């Protein structure tokens, strides 16, 4: 059993880099994070900031997640993030990535006790 | 028999404990392992003596150009049968590259070796082409920093070699004149080539002419991908001709990011008619429209196109489409897999997709509409869809604003004992505490099923 807290550390947090270092970084952290297990996970974003500020973004600004609920919350400031995305010639288990690297607020959904994010609904 | 590795930093201690499987296994792979140059000494000893090895895979690790040294060192010994070899992402650059010609020499066996993520440079393949000069069977070399210069040495490989089945150069900046010497070499060679992959490296309208002789002169080649190069319709329509050759039989073709519109579909429309052969297409990322989409369901529709499988994600494709899948989807016996991803079909459009699919007599397998605009609206007819059909076997609902309404309805189905769905995908999609304990359940209770994201 994995919660949907650790579950979002697994698949978004890089707090060991500050930007991705080459152009090879989502196919490596992919594989690592095992997003290429069963399936080619067709695009991902790993937020490079402390885990302490991602989940403080769940008490700024709240907005509606893309799904209508009304527990998501947009980061005040933008954050260094990568943005991993599977090219045309990604196929399983061959799995291949785009990586971009950018600088772009995130948008989390929270709940729990303590109040944590458990859902990356976007950046913008 | 196998030492298989991956994403696993070694203590000291294990590394020791390990040295003897590398220096008797037949297959050693460690990759993403954290090893360097140090430990390198230990590795290139051990494959001095194993008589039994024939894979090696030491893939995302900081070697160097030291590292592959010793490394490679290990491998020149008469006991060594190694068939395949993987250095990809080694840190190997030109200055590494010197050893090579004299590895190659001495491994007579060595039939597929992968280099792909090195910065070798134009430098580094020269001497790796030098080992090529006249048994290798495949070769990739993506993202190895090279440029038109490279294409010289490989087009002179090629010319020489008979062995060659698979080429891979894909992601480098080799250019309109790259290719151009690349198709020479290879046009003038009496090799059998099954897959040739040159995907994202800066091709032309002008390649494609180039590249028409080599689909008809290659009547062996069965994977051909050019994905994301500026071919444009002028650059397809000179390429047809080669692809409606009776010599031609390829069997997956990739035309992804090729600046298409829906005139050089038309063009490939004539192909998709004609040619028994091609089981898997993508189009994917060309701007098609409906229009496109309709050119395609009617050819899919014709007695020759047996087609598979066909990747139309991101083509610009409206619920407008959707009728038009949906007659040919209860009529084509041959399309397993649809991809309809990053269309913006929203519930309307997947909705007519759904009733073609419940349809007894369909035989679809896999479906994507991920990134669809789809809403909770939706639920109800994919959750009837998923008692219906009587083919569906995998479907991807990814990246579409589904919440805990919608999940829980695909959850009744899910449920039924009738439902023999084998895959549903719902990456990014966010479902509260609540029904994840649900979503758990059901998972367990069906052992056929997975719930992935």
């Amino acid at each position: 059993k994995e919660t949907a807290a650790a579950k979002f550390e697994r698949q978004h947090m890089d707090s060991s880099t500050s930007a991705a270092s080459s152009s090879n970084y989502c196919n490596q952290m992919m594989k690592s994070r095992n997003l290429t297990k069963d399936r080619c996970k067709p695009v991902n974003t790993f937020v490079h900031e402390s885990l302490a500020d991602v989940q403080a973004v769940c008490s700024q600004k709240n907005v509606a997640c893309k799904n209508g609920q009304t527990n998501c919350y947009q980061s005040y400031s933008t954050m260094s993030i990568t943005d991993c995305r599977e090219t045309g010639s990604s196929k399983y288990p061959n799995c291949a990535y785009k990586t971009t690297q950018a600088n772009k607020h995130i948008i989390v959904a929270c709940e729990g006790n303590p109040y944590v994010p458990v859902h990356f609904d976007a950046s913008v | 028999m196998k030492l298989d590795i991956q994403c696993e930093q070694l203590s000291d201690a294990r590394w020791t404990e390990l040295l003897p499987l590398i220096q008797q296994y037949e297959v050693v792979r460690l990759d993403d392992c954290g090893l360097t140059e140090v430990r390198c000494k230990d590795i290139g000893s051990a494959l001095q003596a194993n008589a039994s090895l024939t894979e090696l895979s030491l893939r995302t690790n900081e070697l160097g150009d030291g590292g592959v040294l010793l490394v490679l060192q290990g491998l020149q010994s008469p006991t060594c049968k190694i068939q395949k070899l993987s250095l990809q992402n080694c840190c190997l650059t030109e200055a590494g590259c010197g050893v090579l010609p004299g590895v190659l020499r001495s491994l007579p066996t060595l039939r597929e070796l992968h280099l792909s993520d090195n910065p070798l440079g134009d430098a580094g393949l020269r001497l790796l082409c030098e080992g090529l000069l006249d048994r290798l069977e495949k070769l990739q070399l993506e993202y190895c920093s090279l440029t038109a210069a490279s294409c010289e040495p490989l087009a002179a490989v090629l010319r020489a070699t008979r062995d060659l089945k698979e080429l891979v150069v894909s992601n480098n900046d080799i250019g309109e004149a790259g290719v151009q010497a690349l198709c020479r070499g290879l046009a003038e060679s009496a090799c059998q080539l099954e897959t040739l992959k040159l995907e994202n490296c800066g091709l032309t309208a002008a390649n494609c002419k180039d590249l028409c002789g080599i689909v008809a002169s290659q009547a062996s080649l069965k994977d051909l991908d050019l994905g994301s190069n500026r071919l444009g319709d002028a650059g397809l329509a000179e390429l047809c001709p080669g692809l409606l050759s009776p010599s031609s039989q390829l069997r997956t073709l990739w035309l992804w990011e090729c600046d298409l519109t829906v005139s050089g579909c038309r063009e490939l429309c004539r192909v998709l008619q004609a040619k028994e052969a091609l089981k898997e297409l993508s189009l994917a990322g060309n701007s098609l429209g409906d229009e496109g989409a309709q050119l395609l369901c009617e050819s899919l529709l014709q007695p020759g196109c047996q087609l598979e499988s066909l990747w139309v994600k991101s083509c610009g494709f409206t619920a407008a489409c959707c009728q038009h899948f949906s007659s040919m989807l209860t009529q084509n016996k041959h399309l397993l897999e649809l991809q309809l991803s990053s269309n913006p079909l929203g519930d309307a459009g997947v909705h007519v997709l759904c009733q073609a699919l419940g349809q007894p007599g369909t035989v679809l397998r896999v479906l994507w509409v991920g990134d669809c605009e789809l809403t909770n609206s939706s639920c109800g007819g994919l959750a009837s869809l998923l008692l219906a059909s009587p083919s569906l076997r995998e479907l991807d609902l990814s990246n579409n604003g589904l919440g805990d309404p919608g999940v829980l309805q695909l959850l009744g189905s899910l449920e039924q004992p009738a439902c023999s769905l084998e895959q549903l995908v719902l990456y990014d999609i966010y479902w509260t505490e609540a029904v994840d304990e649900r979503l758990r359940a059901v998972e367990e209770s069906k052992p056929g099923l997975r719930i992935i994201s």
